[PDB]
RNA sequence: AGUUCUCUUUUCUUUGUGAAGGGCAGGGCGCCCUGGAAUGGGUUCGCCCCGAGAGAGGGGCCCGUGCCUUGGAAAGCGUCGCGGUUCCGGCGGCGUCCGGUGAGCUCUCGCUGGCCCUUGAAAAUCCGGGGGAGAGGGUGUAAAUCUCGCGCCGGGCCGUACCCAUAUCCGCAGCAGGUCUCCAAGGUGAACAGCCUCUGGCAUGUUGGAACAAUGUAGGUAAGGGAAGUCGGCAAGCCGGAUCCGUAACUUCGGGAUAAGGAUUGGCUCUAAGGGCUGGCAGCCGACUUAGAACUGGUGCGGACCAGGGGAAUCCGACUGU
RNA sequence: CGCCGUUCCGAAGGGACGGGCGAUGGCCUCCGUUGCCCUCAGCCGAUCGAAAGGGAGUCGGGUUCAGAUCCCCGAAUCCG
């Protein structure tokens, strides 16, 4: 696993050919933005709700979207 | 043991075969006079060598 | 700070196997502040009796598990604890429930 | 019937002892047909299969007479049967001594409550077992210091 | 308390054998396999007897 | 599940002494 | 969850986070720079260190199995409540919390020492360095080149069940024998001793019932005497722990030695001494010890268990070992 | 029949960066392959020998009547 701390080199990790789907989970205190690609699951770690909605909206079109609860 | 070999787990292999009782059919053959598997084996009462 | 603590035998007063009050003055008469059982610790352990709820309230450190060591001696001292049983109903209460018996 | 198997599913599905598997001797038909786990843990989930609790083993007695020995009680000389050494070795008690006056010079050194000649001079004393403990030694230093001021004032 | 087994088949307390304690997310310790603990690099002017800064071991 | 199930149908199959030759094979007559 | 006649804010159970990556603690350095030290200083349990550079500052590096983080709460577990085909990786609610302490035990990492007329593998395999034969392009759509970050494809063959030992192995057998290992709880206690107990396991060891003669086998106890028994104190028995005191001949000066010989030992209630953290003082934390005193019981108290009889001599062999 | 012997009475290397020659190919541009020649080369002992020595790299959860670090879910890694 890997964890990425900018939400722009997230965008570019979701744009990868062998990034598989985004899981999309929700916590009590941060949103986890994870998408599998072909040897890591990288992680995004979202503090603020509306940053997060934000993102879920700007997703490259394609890529397999699941929420997790 | 666990830590075989093929050759040994090959040959135990035929020796489990070979220890089963006969076909019931066989008594009714002509001139049979067969009553038993006479070379049965236990793995307890007499052992292999091998 | 304050720790507030409730007890619900609702289900066994409707049905008029224990007394809230014979309850409550249990309580006002065991409850030990640092091993004292007759004045609550000077007030600081207030003790408020509902319908069919009991509430304690604590300004010192006070168990919850206490009261619920309190609950069940009372029980078996009225012969009910084959009947009855204390479990936790939220992070601040117990209530008193029946056995799954027919 | 046979409840063998039951047995052993039930204590391998509640990762228990054999010897806390319950089953109710009232249903051992209900029982004696489940003969897989899913079955096991539909039983358990039912309450015809049930861990026992761990049998007790209460410390209150060791506590309550752990209590009594820190008061000394059952110290005495006819409860010990290991010689002084063994009971508490030298060794470590001259390693506490040794740590502790070394600390208290250390620290005295750096608060200049002593100079680095006098702290020399007492780290060895220290080492010949001069001083029993802490508070021998610092009246010591109390006594030094008096004495070496009074030479202070008479230059 | 808790006693662990070996999760391999060599039982012997061998330099090729050698384990850890660990606990895992379902709450149980197990036997982790160390690997070999590794040495730095050795000067090679065969006189001084520390090994090599800024060297892996 | 509660625990005191287990000294209940101990007890209760404890009771059997007094009913031998006729023991019902399942309590639980529902199903 | 258990006990609740009385007492017990009580006793019991349970109260997660992998590999790999990153960050940070912590440990280690025979690593660097300033500088120049005797009134020598630094320092450990011991040591040991210094003008071939100590103290004191400021840095660099190695291991980080420790904590956080991505993993990862979605999982697991505890618990209460509902469902279903009901043999569903069923679904929900809450929780999975905070501190302390140790010559403690087990493993491991490291520093430093001692022993040797003993110096305690090799090879596969992988890596760094020195050298500079060469190669690459002529200002670029730059080239040779790259142990950097991603991406793509694959990893064939053989073993793998179970027993592993008072019943799966060898002793003709389900034979009191033999047979290599790993993990290792609470109490007492010097203790992996013995004794009791939790986790786990077992059903008394190839049968049962009723009696309680002799003779046995294995355990015990005996008045008075105390080796008179016998080839011979064989056997049993005495002693036995720990604290305080005391201790001969002889001696190769190391021993003899726990020589020999005495006293003490319970329970209970106190006293004194022995420390850390923070800001000759004040406050807060503490871990087991030692020593002394009173009171006390039908003088019992190493109350079981564990646990040396001793002395004076002669012969032989120095001893340890076989 | 064989035994001794293991580097000892042996012409014991079948390999290569690179260079020169031809012959063939294909994304025939130029690069490959293949054969010959030049050049360079200690290893110096075939082979066997350890399921406890050396030896890269896998862990968590679930799952069976009986198998799981091997199956499934997930997350990694070494080598080529
Ligand atoms: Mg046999
Ligand atoms: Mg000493
Ligand atoms: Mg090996
Ligand atoms: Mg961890
Ligand atoms: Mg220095
Ligand atoms: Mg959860
Ligand atoms: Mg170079
Ligand atoms: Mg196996
Ligand atoms: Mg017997
Ligand atoms: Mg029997
Ligand atoms: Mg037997
Ligand atoms: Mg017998
Ligand atoms: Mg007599
Ligand atoms: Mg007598
Ligand atoms: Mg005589
Ligand atoms: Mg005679
Ligand atoms: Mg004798
Ligand atoms: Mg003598
Ligand atoms: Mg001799
Ligand atoms: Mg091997
Ligand atoms: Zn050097």
């Amino acid at each position: 696993p890997r964890k990425i701390e900018e939400i722009k080199d997230f965008l570019l990790t979701a744009r990868r050919k062998d990034a598989k789907s985004v899981k999309i989970k929700k916590n009590k205190d941060n949103v986890k933005f994870k998408v599998r690609c072909s040897r890591y699951l990288y992680t995004l770690v979202i503090t603020d709700k509306e940053k997060a909605e934000k993102l879920k909206q700007s997703l490259p079109p394609g890529l397999a979207v699941k929420e997790l609860k | 043991s666990s830590h075989k070999t093929f050759r040994i787990k090959r040959f135990l292999a035929k020796k489990q075969k070979q220890n089963r009782p006969i076909p019931q059919w066989i008594w009714m053959k002509t001139g049979n006079k067969i009553r038993y598997n006479s070379k049965r084996r236990h793995w307890r009462r007499t052992k292999l060598g091998l | 700070q304050l720790l507030k603590f409730t007890l619900d035998c609702t289900h066994p007063v409707e049905d008029g196997i224990m007394d809230a009050a014979n309850f409550e003055q249990f309580l006002q008469e065991r409850i030990k502040v640092n091993g004292k059982a007759g004045n609550l610790g000077g007030g600081v352990v207030s003790l408020e009796r509902s319908k069919s709820k009991i509430t304690v309230t604590s300004e010192v450190p006070f168990s919850k598990r206490y009261l619920k060591y309190l609950t069940k001696k009372y029980l078996k001292k009225n012969n009910l604890r084959d009947w009855l049983r204390v479990v936790a109903n939220t992070k601040e209460s117990y209530e008193l429930r029946y056995f799954q018996i027919n | 019937s046979m409840l063998r198997l039951q047995k052993r599913l039930a204590s391998s599905v509640l990762r228990c002892g054999k010897k806390k598997v319950w089953l109710d001797p009232n249903e051992t038909n209900e029982i004696a047909n489940a003969n897989s786990r899913q079955q096991i843990r539909k039983l358990i989930k039912d309450g015809l299969i049930i861990r026992k609790p761990v049998t007790v083993h209460s410390r209150a007695r060791c506590r309550k007479n752990t209590l009594a020995r820190r008061k000394g009680r059952h110290m005495g000389i006819g409860k010990r049967k290991g010689t002084a050494n063994a009971r508490m070795p030298e060794k470590v008690t001259w390693m506490r001594r040794m740590r502790i006056l070394r600390r208290l010079l250390r620290r005295y050194r750096e608060s200049k409550k002593i100079d680095r000649h006098m702290y020399h001079s007492l780290y060895l004393k220290v080492k010949g077992n001069v001083f029993k403990n802490k508070r021998i030694l610092m009246e010591h230093i109390h006594k030094l210091k008096a004495d070496k001021a009074r030479k202070k004032l008479l230059a | 308390v808790q006693r662990l087994t070996y999760r391999r088949r060599l039982s012997y307390n061998t330099a090729s054998n050698k384990t850890r304690l660990s606990r895992t997310p379902g709450n149980r310790i197990v036997y982790l396999y160390t690997k070999k603990v590794g040495k730095a690099p050795k000067s090679a002017c065969g006189v001084c007897p520390g090994r090599l800064r800024g060297v892996r071991a | 599940v509660a625990k005191q199930r287990i000294r209940m149908a101990n007890e209760k199959h404890s009771k059997n002494i007094t009913q031998r030759g006729n023991v019902a094979k399942t309590s639980r007559n529902a199903p």
